[PDB]
RNA sequence: CGCGGGGUGGAGCAGCCUGGUAGCUCGUCGGGCUCAUAACCCGAAGAUCGUCGGUUCAAAUCCGGCCCCCGCAACCA
RNA sequence: CCAGGGCUACACACGUGCUACAAUGGCGCAUACAAAGAGAAGCGACCUCGCGAGAGCAAGCGGACCUCAUAAAGUGCGUCGUAGUCCGGAUUGGAGUCUGCAACUCGACUCCAUGAAGUCGGAAUCGCUAGUAAUCGUGGAUCAGAAUGCCACGGUGAAUAC
RNA sequence: UCCUCCUAAAGAGUAACGGAGGAGCACGAAGGUUGGCUAAUCCUGGUCGGACAUCAGGAGGUUAGUGCAAUGGCAUAAGCC
């Protein structure tokens, strides 16, 4: 909630001066944050997925989508329409709420932390983080989980170059290398 | 590691280095003193330490100081 | 959002040992207790202390001193 | 029960709790609780949050966890870049402190192999 | 040339028929017992399945080609 | 005759040890009781400096005089409560200490952090008949320094031999 | 015996011990209809995670898919929900 109001007032006005934008709509805005959890090991144990779903459902507000396998492949021993991973595509109000909770409290709790990667952009301003542990978020109780599992966060923007997209996230006091 | 009463170098190597450094860079110094430490003034020189049967050239860098000369000259060859 | 299927997304007060009080909204319960935040974490000093570790020549001079 | 990087023990004495931190052992942990002014006989469940904050600043003095791990990784990696006897010892996977390598050295060399 | 059947650790055999993680008996290797060798007891390694290909999500196993190897036919004047 | 290097190499195999895998144990704080040695470029108090190896000052003794030398198991309280654990203490990084012209190949010990295998061991197989086995210290010889070996010493102290 | 392609000479048909492949079923949802959707394969970033499982954007545009051969056909989608 607060970062959306902060963005509207403080960030836009900061980004308008950098690349001398003609319009207020030209500024990059954050479209959606897609959390992803390719549990994978659900081939052997079916409940292990339902454990991951509950953990994503804890981490994010909303309940995740169980994502089916797109094609069958021999390398992992999986078939067409088999539940292999989990996802959440949170956006709008709960997204800004999650985005504060991520950068403000969770990202600091990363073990062996130093500085997040500046090179990590797709060439179209869309960022992605890879969190090793679920424990970094304070939603998970310590004596509940029993697996070194994690997720990946994926910040989607309306930017055009990673150069342009860096400033957007940098304006939120986002930690880079 | 031993020795708190001054880091140890052989008289002959100290005088040979002091004579080499003041004159300028030239060639690998034949030295048999592996026991001798490496001073800061030795940086730049490509001194040739005796491995046992021959002399191994060692270009002395900023990190090679507290370490002794024999550390950069493997004696026993294997495979 | 689909009501019923989601968990309870309630408001809560984060309060670290540093002193930074901060209300947020999440699926936890009653209250929170934290170690570090975006403020108070050693990254601005961390990178200053971590990079300036090396130094072999002065370490030699500190022993000999002549 | 969340100081430094990790430290999350329970039903364990405060002196033995802090051994679980990487970079803090038996004697260091007694120096923490001596400076903080906490009894060794108590446990973390018994302790309050007002006392745990003092332990956080105390272990911040010593180099611990990822700070230490990099300091060790740097010092080992330094030796290998020099190409000194110890560096060759490290990268070849053989014991460093002038040890016997003929019969034993199984810790450093690893388990048994065929011929 | 024609129709069956084969080709799998160093050897001889299963596994193929119904595609999904290759056994058995010897031999080789390490250790025991013995004065020593054998026998015996105890562990262990060792085959991508003739080869070139296709089908398939995946081939020792399905399907053709190429080279084997082996059987049966190769007849009436 | 001399400088270094090597006898200390390491896919592996065996011999002999030691330390383990714990709760009859581990860790603290208390305190019990030995013997046999050894010592003059020797053994080195006591006092100070040391977190500790040790560093100074130096008492005494060629010794039932002085010194190395508080024996440890053992009691007595505490605390961990069966965990790869407050078990194990390997391995590595750093900081050192003495000896010694010199410690990197290649020493010993200390401190700090690190915390590997290992949960009583396949076929086999060894010693031991009482102050013996078992377990806990201790000394000496060689020795500038360098024992888990060797050679001695004494604690608690069994089972079984039809 | 049946299906698909070529032989088959731009309607149909057309032989050979001519050239290549399939069928002897499957499905109460894989039918009906209504309302939606768009694919392959790469590129770059991202925890374990690697060429490839799951995510994001970009590139391509039907090389895809069509219960099973081949043919003709399908975005109005006959495709996937
Ligand atoms: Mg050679
Ligand atoms: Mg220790
Ligand atoms: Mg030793
Ligand atoms: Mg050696
Ligand atoms: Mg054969
Ligand atoms: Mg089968
Ligand atoms: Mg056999
Ligand atoms: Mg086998
Ligand atoms: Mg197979
Ligand atoms: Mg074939
Ligand atoms: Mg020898
Ligand atoms: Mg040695
Ligand atoms: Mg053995
Ligand atoms: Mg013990
Ligand atoms: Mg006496
Ligand atoms: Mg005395
Ligand atoms: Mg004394
Ligand atoms: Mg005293
Ligand atoms: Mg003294
Ligand atoms: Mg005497
Ligand atoms: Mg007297
Ligand atoms: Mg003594
Ligand atoms: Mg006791
Ligand atoms: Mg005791
Ligand atoms: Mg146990
Ligand atoms: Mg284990
Ligand atoms: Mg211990
Ligand atoms: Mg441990
Ligand atoms: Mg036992
Ligand atoms: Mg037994
Ligand atoms: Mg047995
Ligand atoms: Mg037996
Ligand atoms: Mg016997
Ligand atoms: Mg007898
Ligand atoms: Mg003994
Ligand atoms: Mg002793
Ligand atoms: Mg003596
Ligand atoms: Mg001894
Ligand atoms: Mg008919
Ligand atoms: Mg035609
Ligand atoms: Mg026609
Ligand atoms: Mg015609
Ligand atoms: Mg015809
Ligand atoms: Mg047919
Ligand atoms: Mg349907
Ligand atoms: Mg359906
Ligand atoms: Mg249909
Ligand atoms: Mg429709
Ligand atoms: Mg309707
Ligand atoms: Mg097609
Ligand atoms: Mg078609
Ligand atoms: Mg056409
Ligand atoms: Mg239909």
């Amino acid at each position: 909630a607060k970062l959306h109001d902060y963005y509207k007032d403080e960030v836009v006005k900061k980004l308008m001066t950098e690349f001398n934008y003609n319009s207020v709509m030209q500024v990059p805005r954050v479209e959606k944050i897609t959390l992803n959890m390719g549990v994978g090991e659900a081939i052997a144990d079916k409940k292990l997925l339902d454990n991951a779903a509950a953990d994503l459902a804890a981490i994010s507000g909303q309940k995740p989508l169980i994502t089916k396998a797109r094609k069958s492949v021999a390398g992992f021993k999986i078939r067409q329409g088999y539940p292999i991973g989990c996802k959440v595509t949170l956006r709008g109000e709960r997204m800004w709420e999650f985005f504060e909770r991520l950068i403000t409290i969770a990202v600091p709790r990363i073990r062996d932390f130093r500085g997040l990667s500046a090179k990590s952009f797709d060439g179209r301003g869309n960022y992605s983080m890879g969190v090793r542990e679920q424990i970094i978020f304070p939603e998970i109780d310590y004596d509940k989980v029993d697996r070194v599992r994690g997720l990946d966060i994926t910040i989607t923007t309306t930017a055009k170059s990673d150069e342009e997209g860096r400033a957007l996230l940098a304006a939120f006091d986002f930690p880079f290398r | 590691r031993s020795l708190k009463k001054g880091p140890f170098i052989d008289l002959h190597l100290l005088k040979k280095v002091e004579k080499a450094v003041e004159s300028g860079d030239k060639k690998p110094l034949r030295t048999w003193s592996r026991r001798s430490t490496i001073f800061p003034n030795m940086i730049g020189l490509t001194i040739a330490v005796h491995n046992g049967r021959q002399h191994v050239p060692v270009f002395v860098t900023d990190e090679m100081v507290g370490h002794k000369l024999g550390e950069f000259a493997p004696t026993r060859t294997y495979r | 959002m689909k009501k019923d299927i989601h968990p309870k997304y309630e408001e809560i007060t984060a309060s670290c040992s540093c002193g930074n009080v901060m209300k947020i909204r999440s699926t936890v319960g009653h209250d929170l207790n934290l170690d570090v935040c975006s403020k108070c974490h050693p990254f601005f000093t961390g990178k200053q202390r971590d990079v300036a570790t090396g130094g072999r020549v002065d370490r030699f001079n500190k022993r000999f001193n002549i | 029960a969340r100081i430094a990087g990790i430290n999350i023990p329970d039903h364990k004495h405060a002196v033995i709790a802090l051994t679980s931190i990487y970079g803090v052992g038996k004697t260091r942990s007694k120096a923490i609780l001596a400076a903080a002014g906490i009894a060794e006989d108590v446990k973390i469940s018994e302790l309050s949050e007002g006392q745990i904050d003092t332990l956080r600043d105390e272990v911040a003095k010593f180099v611990v966890e990822g700070d230490l791990r990099r300091e060790i990784s740097m010092s080992i990696k330094r030796l290998m870049d020099l190409g000194c006897y110890r560096g060759l010892r490290h990268r070849r996977g053989l014991p460093v402190r002038g040890q016997r390598t003929k019969t034993n050295a199984r810790t450093r060399k690893g388990p048994r192999k065929p011929i």
